[PDB]
RNA sequence: UAGCUAGUAGGUGGGGUAACGGCUCACCUAGGCGACGAUCCCUAGCUGGUCUGAGAGGAUGACCAGCCACACUGGAACUG
RNA sequence: ACCCGCAGAAGAAGCACCGGCUAACUCCGUGCCAGCAGCCGCGGUAAUACGGAGGGUGCAAGCGUUAAUCGGAAUUACUGGGCGUAAAGCGCACGCAGGCGGUUUGUUAAGUCAGAUGUGAAAUCCCCGGGCUCAACCUGGGAACUGCAUCUGAUACUGGC
RNA sequence: GUACGGCCGCAAGGUUAAAACUCAAAUGAAUUGACGGGGGCCCGCACAAGCGGUGGAGCAUGUGGUUUAAUUCGAUGCAAC
RNA sequence: ACUAUGGUUUUUAUU
């Protein structure tokens, strides 16, 4: 599922921008995040003792568009070869084909990037791939199919990608819409909207 | 910097004529530095009163335990007041893990890489003591340098 | 009444060490003086002496160095009614390698080291740290 | 128990709930019904409730509750019977299903519509 | 369920089968089996496998591959 | 199968949950009635517990309810239970058949430990090469299955003599 | 220790000893109230005892019952009238 | 040496 409902009401409830429906009217003010302080008290009357990590667990899911059962499986595979769930977990999410199509700039949102992958428009090493959870490795070449290379939103997404922070671990050419992974993303750069004592005891908590 | 932690705060009311009035019990650890662990109980009216009343007791007692690499040198069992605690070494990065009354003793000793479990009693005032008994059963060296001669 | 000469061997040591005693004494036997010879070689005790014309009694001396007991675990493992037998790679690593075990074997009483070096296994007699 | 005692005979075994296969190890079965009547609740309360008595071809005889916003039942009317004790209505261990047979359905809801059975209007 | 049994337990002589044994008969012998549960009664495809949990352990063996039995209910075996 | 075109947002979203534990909650109506409940317990004039309503929480071609099995369960306890009372130690004496038994020597090899040759069907786990993106599946090569037998050492302990 | 069979006793009895049904319980310890026809030291006018009363008549001023058209609604043992 | 009986449910604070 993709939730398919109104988006900005989620980011406002998390006091954090989730990049949902981002671009154009969503850059430079009028997103209104953390600007409604209420008429009396913090509206935490109450509220739940486990609210952290519980809302942080929805945040880290919703901000990549990743579902519980797959996120729990990421937390299990991330431990292999001494990978550490405090490091490899985030680098696996950033290494997704739907995030790589978003970081190469062909989608303005991770949803828009996913909707290029599933709609049979994306290739990895010349082979067509429709799996948004495909893990891109330090030798993979990612590109678009000829039927989609001239689409309006794809060209508009590249006009936003050049204003976004540069992902130094990859290469891309916009005239062919073809790029290559050169390094795995690293925690010394890869930084997220999550607190440092949270999601390090994920599940059973 | 002196090492400290708050474990838990619980309502421990007073039975009175006509009903009940409300007080709080706090459980803390302090001691006399890292790996020099001291425990504190404190009950008061109000939460912050109980917490400080406990920490001023945790600054009267301490035990200096063998932890010469800041980590579990071997898997160990500890027991006190029906609470039984088992601890084994794990990998450092996300390795903490373990319930708050075991964890609090490990934090004031600088241990961040464990896998540990409670058995028998989960009464928090005693799980802390059983963890401090487990650290009494912890070791250091490499005893082939002391037992054998030379 | 009394079935096993080893069932009152190590209690004396564990309880005497708790009483802060420098020496511990027991009735002597072949296996008691065989265990003591290896515990001296591995440095777990300082010395041992054995004497008696009516009943031979064995006294061993405990290590405390400058005050703190030097043997940090003293266990049996195995008993005649339910014996423990370990094979050449199933030989134990006592206290996760901070301690040692003692085995009887076909070549006579030795350490888990000497047994694994001899590429063999056998029956457990003592566990120490 | 001692090692000798356990080598002679191991400790006795227990079975928590799966000891009596009254409903043939199913959640539900069918019953024709032999009696309709009202049962009175535990503690004095207006919550008096109708029940159907069912007899099974395996030799068991049981009492089922008929909840679902009504009652249309009589003897030999044939209904489905599910496992479900009523903790304030003594001796009633079973519950009626309204998805099938002569036990009528319920009014349409937006909330709690996976309960009993709900048809669509032509609208 | 504490005792059970009469080819049950041992010998002598025939016959039988491709071959064995009480295997099947006829006669001499009284032994044989029991608290490591004999005797009797209820239940029953077995294992590769399956699910569960960190595992131990537990609950269980459709299909699956192999093996043993069955052909409405029952007897005899014959062909090859 | 795969390729090319005609096609237009067009044909495509559920179900459970929101007093305390327990995520999200307020207002209406009912007024111990009706309708609820995993436990504490709900409903008589503010019902966060029923029915609705407006807003939230959860998962999603699924979501939910049950009679039950595994987990939580070390509360069946081997890894790993308990017997003064909370629940179990016989009111007592002797003792056959069972369990258990000091120590010096040799010897037997049932048992242990060590080394081999056979075997432990194929699927299959796990490593790993192909084939469809990942994988279910078809597999190509490995591994394990501590076992069991048959030969042969060690000669220490236990039984035996 | 309720039911069935077996064993043993002249008998009362001695022995083995469930299942269904049903509830969040049974139970050991320590802690603080309160209560007693319980304890010790003791105080209250409370008991006692030296007196005055209200209870009986007629009249007045409030509370129930009775009643009508209203005969108002509460207070109402110590703590009302 | 006056004392047997006594139906139902019952109040404070939590993130």
């Amino acid at each position: 599922a993709r939730y398919l409902g109104p988006k900005l009401k989620l980011s406002r409830r998390e006091g954090t921008d989730l990049f949902l429906k981002s671009g154009v009217r969503a850059i430079d003010t009028k997103c209104k995040i953390e600007q409604a302080p209420g008429q009396h008290g913090a509206r935490k009357p109450r509220l739940s003792d486990y609210g952290v990590q519980l809302r942080e667990k929805q945040k880290v899911r919703r901000i990549y568009g990743v579902l519980e059962r797959q996120f729990r499986n990421y937390y299990k595979e991330a431990a292999r070869l001494k990978g550490n769930t405090g490091e490899n977990l985030l680098a696996l999410l950033e290494g997704r084909l739907d995030n790589v199509v978003y970081r190469m700039g062909f989608g303005a949102t991770r949803a828009e990037a996913r909707q290029l992958v599933s709609h049979k428009a994306i290739m990895v090493n010349g082979r067509v791939v429709n799996i948004a959870s495909y893990q891109v490795s330090p030798n993979d070449v990612v590109s678009i199919r000829e039927k989609a290379k001239k689409q309006s939103r794809v060209k508009a997404a590249l006009e936003l990608a050049e204003q976004r922070e540069k992902p130094t671990w990859l290469e891309v050419d916009a005239g062919k819409m073809e790029g290559t992974f050169k390094r795995k993303p690293e925690r010394s750069d890869l930084s997220a909207d999550i607190n440092e004592h949270l999601i390090v005891e994920l599940y059973s908590k | 910097e002196l090492q400290e932690k708050l474990i838990a705060v619980n309502r421990v009311s007073k039975t009175v004529k006509g009903g009940r009035i409300f007080s709080f019990t706090a459980l803390t650890v302090v001691g006399d530095g890292n790996g020099r662990v001291g425990f504190g109980y404190g009950k008061a009216r109000e939460v912050p009163a109980a917490i400080q009343k406990a920490m001023e007791k945790a600054r009267r007692n301490m035990i200096n335990v063998a932890l010469n690499n800041g980590t579990l040198q071997h898997p160990v069992k500890g027991v006190h007041t029906g609470s039984r605690v088992f601890m084994q070494p794990a990998s450092e990065g996300t390795g903490i893990i373990a319930g708050g009354a075991m964890r609090a003793v490990l934090e004031v000793a600088g241990v961040h890489n464990v896998l540990a479990k409670a058995y028998g009693s989960t009464n928090p005032i005693n799980v802390v003591r059983a963890t401090i008994d487990g650290l009494e059963n912890m070791n250091s060296p490499e005893m082939v340098a002391a037992k054998r001669g030379k | 009444s009394m079935q096993d000469p080893i069932a009152d061997m190590l209690t004396r040591i564990r309880n005497g060490q708790a009483a802060n005693k420098a020496a511990v004494t027991m009735p002597s036997s072949k296996l008691k003086v065989a265990i003591a010879n290896v515990l001296k070689e591995e440095g777990f005790i300082e010395d041992f002496k054995v004497e008696g014309d009516t009943k031979p009694e064995l006294e061993l001396t405990l290590k405390y160095f400058q005050g703190k007991a030097v043997v940090e675990s003293i266990q049996r493992v195995s008993r005649p009614g339910l014996r423990i037998y370990k094979r050449k790679d199933e030989l134990p690593k006592v206290m996760a390698g901070l301690g040692i075990a003692v085995v009887s074997t076909s070549k006579g009483v030795m350490t888990d080291r000497a047994a694994r070096q001899a590429g063999l296994g056998g029956e457990i007699i003592c566990y120490v740290a | 128990a001692t090692v000798n005692q356990l080598v002679r005979k191991p400790r006795a075994r227990k079975v928590a709930k799966s000891n009596v296969p009254a409903l043939e190890a199913c959640p539900q079965k069918r019953g024709v019904c032999t009696r309709v009547y009202t049962t009175t609740p535990k503690k004095p309360n207006s919550a008096l409730r109708k029940v159907c008595r069912v007899r099974l071809t395996n030799g068991f005889e049981v009492t089922s509750y008929i909840g679902g916003e009504g009652h249309n039942l009589q003897e030999h009317s044939v209904i489905l019977i599910r496992g479900g004790r009523v903790k304030d209505l003594p001796g009633v261990r079973y519950h009626t299903v309204r998805g099938a047979l002569d036990c009528s359905g319920v009014k349409d809801r937006k909330q709690a519509r996976s309960k009993y059975g709900v048809k669509r209007p032509k609208a």
